[PDB]
């Protein structure tokens, strides 16, 4: 594959470098169209910039917390973090979000990796070997209310049991209801004057609940859970303007008020180098 | 003697001519088409009114002044009250369509100004309030009037900073979307053919706007010494390959 | 060799190797030849 | 007020014109459908698609 | 039940009206049935909200 | 075991069933069809909404009592406000259509009564005033409600004597027109398929009613001892092979 | 595998939507039996509802 | 490849791919044709 062909002097009626950008087209002008060039080869395929590679690596998409402690007298297990849940979404942590939002529609399979790390902030005689249970609770499935509900039986919901300090790994097929996931959605759930706007109404993927299976020890253990997402078998459509301003909320395109200029201001002239 | 500048577009019983065009853009190089069996899900036989809805509808003219920020229309919203197309929109549960957008603006070889005409699929607007505030139905359904980017914020409405495309992205990058410029010194019209773009075969035409059309002044308007400091901008849109499905009662929408 | 029954569990797809920028760079109705006047 | 054979009986009244006999939304995973075999099985899954067969037998 | 995903509404009305014969009085009833067409698709298995317990059952 | 009595008619997303029919009449043995090139004059490509207008619309039920004289509807008038069909009617200069008329009326094997259901092409009504008085637009455009033959005369309106078919001809000879009877002891429904009948290829659908439908009690209603002395009559009509031409502004008609 | 066949207007002596549930049978009535339909494909096998999968976790 | 001697130790069976609802939907003695009067 040639990068540049050999091209010499020129004196024509054919002017490749004069165009009309109001047509909306970006004419494929090459260096050999405006200067004398020599032959060079690409020695390059562009593998690393393939959308499969671009979205094909794990990125942290959520961090949450649960803890192992005596549940005696706790009236709201959920609030006490005896167990916690995550309303599944990929737009909470901004790094992966900006990448995905480089496109309008996106379709792919997902590979999840869940890392659980223990912590004992105050006096403990040892570190306990806790087992985490991550259960997927799809829309319509009964949500856990107590860390040891009948819901954790998980007869139909899928769930993994892994050691804290260890990692959990599994993949999920493309689960969108449509032919592709929407990164943006200029619409509502119905024609209502007050209903929510944006993908907020589209990305209703249920949530996944986490808990520590072990009963409590004398001391209290804080387990932090990090979920990583890697896309595979990727397809992307309709490229768009990259995000410029900071995000403020999951799902909305909203940006903060009194935000700072994102375009750098010259320390001098428009003639400055 | 055929030129990129002279064109005629005939849809239904409506025809458009322009002697100062700059070619025409066909979004993602795809001409609109009807929904093929292989992609269909909805089992209802669809209705194709053809020429009674696939024709040019001219919106109300806007006035471009030295201080204009830009305008934003949404489809199919902007045509929600246009003849039979509009009626079909509310009488059916589902619908799908493509369009030919034709923006007009003439001046003289003494004027100067440059409008960016772009089509943005799934243009999800942002709330000027930031945080997690939503943008109420009415404010993204301005209809034929469209949204004036130089108008003041309003409760429940979207942010209207031209610089941030009403969505947190920079104006300069709007060119990644199918667009065209109306550079008075070259142009006087912009034409964009839009194929149906969505993640579903067919969809509700009232609760979802597939794309929004934006006419944004980049190089400000300049009129010759002592001339009227304004120019009109006219938007004409024609639906094409329009299909309606699931006919019934007729929606009653917010406001 | 694939160890699992479902397609979703296989590893990455491998370079699409299609690459056609023209649908974004030249989405014009009338073909424009490099060198020929853009507006004739 | 309680589960009864009567909850399966849709009343029809003589000499009524134009009037409505019954109505219901179509959330097959809730409401009237929730306890039916269809609704019951449908609830073991998150997504559904297809056509429903609704029948009425006069007695 | 999800709004964006709503299926619509089902209703029944009197086209003409119910006419009873002589010496016949009261109410007649309709029995309604629901089932899926071969059209039907179901996916993403999950636990149902139609069953639960507070403690393990014993013999 | 197929019978003349059991029938199903499906048009668009609407279906009709009857288990006590008496065959069905197809006016002059001709099924409705679209306008062929050889007969066309108007050069405009026509619009064929198909299933969105070719479906059954049910009018308001009438009440048949021991003293009812009869009812008269006019087409396309009676459907002037029915969904997309109605809209197309007023948005186009011209249109042409056929229909399937289905009149319903059930009772019991103890009741008795006989309705004449007839379709009359060019049913030009007479003024009760005689002389050379005309019948004003509104009075021949009752819409879905229709004209009640037992109602009193009104200034500008038509004569309503059932015996004289509202036009100076005798009731008994109405049978020369495509008709059917609903004889309670045999029937409960009447079905008539009407092809487009006119001296012109296509025509205005607001200023001209091609046919009128009449439901006339011949043998009076009789109910069993102590039963409600009335029965409802329902009229359901579906346009077929509907074509519209010359789309524009949308008529504004008298009243 | 087709989900729905193309089916147009209808005016028959054959009434597929009239049955007698007292027989104990659920006649396989389809949308194309009561409305005008277009052709669509299943693109679905029903793997996840196989008893092997249902009790297989 | 199966690593164990007994059948019970192998993994899931894979879609039956039979599917015949008629033994539940149409368990009638006399065949009933769709469209023909249910009770003749
Ligand atoms: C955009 C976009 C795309 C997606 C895909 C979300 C996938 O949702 C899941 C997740 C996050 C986990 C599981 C899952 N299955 O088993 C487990 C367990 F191990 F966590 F229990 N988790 C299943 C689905 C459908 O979400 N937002």
């Amino acid at each position: 594959t040639v990068a540049s062909i050999s091209s010499g002097p020129k004196h024509t009626q054919k002017v490749p470098i004069l165009t009309a950008n109001e047509t909306g087209a970006t004419m494929p002008v090459l260096p050999s169209d405006s200067i004398e060039t020599r032959t060079t080869y690409m020695h390059f395929n562009g593998s690393e910039t393939d959308v499969e590679c671009f979205l094909g690596r794990a990125a942290c998409v959520h961090v949450t917390e649960i803890q192992n402690k005596d549940a005696t007298g706790i009236d709201n297990h959920r609030e006490a973090k005896l167990f916690n849940d995550w309303k599944i979404n990929l737009s909470s942590l901004v790094q992966l979000r900006k990448k995905l939002e480089l496109f309008t529609y996106v379709r792919f399979d997902s590979e999840y990796t869940i890392l659980a790390t223990a912590s004992q902030p105050d006096s403990a005689n040892y570190s306990s070997n806790l087992v985490v249970q991550a259960m997927y609770v799809p829309p319509g499935a009964p949500n856990p209310k107590e860390w040891d509900d009948y819901t954790w039986q998980s007869a139909s919901n899928p769930s993994v049991f892994f050691k804290v300090g260890d990692t959990s790994r599994f993949s999920v097929p493309y689960v969108g209801l449509a032919s592709a996931y929407n990164c943006f959605y200029d619409g509502y759930s119905h024609d209502d004057a007050e209903t929510q706007y944006g993908i907020t109404v589209l990305n209703h993927m249920g949530s996944m609940a986490f808990r520590i299976v072990n009963e409590h020890d004398e001391h209290k253990t804080l387990v932090k859970i990090r979920v990583y997402h890697r896309a595979k078998h990727v397809e992307a459509w309709i490229p768009r303007a990259p995000r410029a301003l900071p995000y403020t909320s999951i799902g909305r395109t909203n940006y903060p008020k009194n935000t700072e200029p994102v375009i750098k201001k010259r320390k001098g002239d428009i003639k400055s180098y | 003697g055929y030129s990129d500048r002279v064109q005629q577009i005939t849809l239904g019983n409506s025809t458009i001519t322009t002697q100062e065009a700059a070619n025409a853009v066909v979004c993602y190089a795809e001409w609109p088409e009807y929904l093929p069996d292989v992609d269909a899900s909805d089992v209802n036989k669809t209705s194709k009114p053809d020429t009674s809805v696939c024709r040019f509808y001219t919106l109300d003219s806007k006035t471009w002044t030295t201080g204009s920020k830009g305008w934003c229309w949404k489809l199919p919203d902007a045509l929600k009250d246009m003849g039979v197309f509009g009626q079909n929109m509310f009488f059916h549960s589902l619908g799908r369509s493509g369009y030919t957008v034709h923006v007009q603006c003439n001046a003289t070889k003494f004027h100067s100004g440059c409008l960016l005409v772009v089509v943005i699929p799934e243009h999800q607007l942002a709330s000027h309030e930031g945080g997690n505030v939503s943008v109420k139905y009415t404010f993204t359904h301005p209809g034929e009037r469209g949204i004036d980017l130089s108008s003041a914020n309003e409760v429940g409405g979207p942010v209207k900073d031209v610089l941030y495309n009403m969505n947190g992205t920079l104006l300069g990058n709007l060119l990644i979307f199918p667009h065209q410029f109306i550079n008075l010194r070259t142009n006087n019209t912009a034409t964009i053919v839009i194929p149906y773009i969505n993640s579903v075969p067919i969809d509700s035409m009232t609760r979802h706007n597939n794309v929004s059309l934006m006419v944004i002044p980049i190089a400000p308007l300049t009129v010759p010494t002592g001339a009227t400091p304004s120019l009109p901008i006219t938007v004409t849109i024609a639906p094409m390959c329009t299909e309606f499905s699931g006919i019934r009662s007729k929606s009653i929408v917010p406001q | 060799i694939n160890y699992y029954k479902d397609a979703a569990s296989t590893s990455s797809a491998g370079q699409s190797l299609s690459m056609d920028p023209s649908k974004f760079t030249e989405p014009v109705k009338d073909l424009m030849l490099k060198g020929a006047p853009a507006l004739n | 007020t309680k589960d009864e054979v009567n909850s399966y009986l849709i009343p029809l009244n003589a000499n009524r014109q134009n009037e409505q006999v019954f109505g219901t939304n179509l959330f097959i995973g809730d409401g009237v459908f929730k306890t039916t075999l269809l609704g019951e099985i449908v609830q073991y899954y998150t997504h559904w698609s297809g056509s429903l067969r609704f029948s009425l037998m006069y007695t | 039940p999800d709004t964006y995903t709503s299926a619509g509404f089902l209703s029944c009305w009197y086209q003409t009206s119910l006419i009873l014969p002589p010496e016949t009085t009261g109410q007649v009833y309709l029995l309604s049935f629901i089932s899926a067409c071969p059209d039907f698709k179901l996916r993403l298995m999950k636990d149902t909200q139609t069953i639960s317990q507070t403690v393990a059952l014993t013999e």
